[PDB]
């Protein structure tokens, strides 16, 4: 979970 | 390269940390991912899972919810909001 991480498989 | 936002998509960036009027494309995701935690539209359960419909970014996405794991619908938003 974590958004945080979540959000850096795309980026 | 370079691009950038319109008044709609910039607006968005302007309020969480940004500065200026043009971005790279993958600082427009860094300041994009920093409005979703500022303004408090993930979900503290399935922190996956974004609730956009409420504001602004939403009606920017043409959804009310959408995920992490599957961001397409932000590079359908992507392309149609960034001067190349």
């Amino acid at each position: 979970l974590t958004f945080l991480e979540y959000w850096a498989q795309l980026m | 390269n370079q691009v950038r936002p319109k008044l709609p998509l910039l607006k968005i960036l302007h309020a969480a940390g940004a500065q200026g009027e043009m971005f790279t494309v993958k600082e427009v995701m860094h300041y994009l991912g920093q409005y979703i935690m500022v303004k408090q539209l993930y979900d503290a359960a399935a922190q996956h899972m974004v609730y956009c419909g409420g504001d602004l970014l939403g009606e920017l996405l043409g959804r009310q919810s959408f995920s992490v794991k599957d961001p397409s619908p932000l590079y359908d938003m992507l392309r149609k909001n960034l001067v190349t």
